């Protein structure tokens, strides 16, 4: 009955590990930005931005 | 909606789960070499989750 | 019993032997950051470290 790895639901394990991949995105970011600046875009991106 | 995959004693179980409560009909079992989802990296060091 | 060269167990003598290998590390260190800084990486790194 969901012992292990699984006792606290998907949406929980979902948000602790989100906290690790802080670094590696900013590092891409900074990455994408003097070659094709529309090829990472961000999570806050709509119809209105400006590349 | 969300998916979980966790190994429990040399296999791997699924399940699916909406709003807050589990969709009937959704779980299965993956053997420890033929899981379906394939994380790739390119650069690799010691002891680091993810790559370069 | 485990006689000699095995008397004192196996953690034991990884500790002992351990300080046998400072020269070639800092020399190596040395060597592999005007070529390629990622190559020779610490044992203290971390998801946070820039090369």
């Amino acid at each position: 009955e969901r012992e292990g790895f699984a006792a606290e639901g998907a949406k929980a394990v979902y948000d602790r590990l989100k906290n690790g991949r802080q670094p590696y995105e900013t590092r891409a970011q900074n990455c994408a930005a003097v070659t094709i600046p529309s090829l990472f875009p961000k999570e806050s991106d709509n119809s209105s931005t400006e590349y | 909606v969300y998916t979980h995959i966790y190994r429990q004693d040399d296999e791997y179980l699924r399940y699916e789960e909406v709003e807050g409560i589990e969709v009937a009909g959704t779980e299965g079992s993956y053997p420890l070499t033929a899981c379906p989802y394939i994380p790739v990296r390119m650069v690799r060091l010691d002891g680091e989750d993810y790559g370069r």
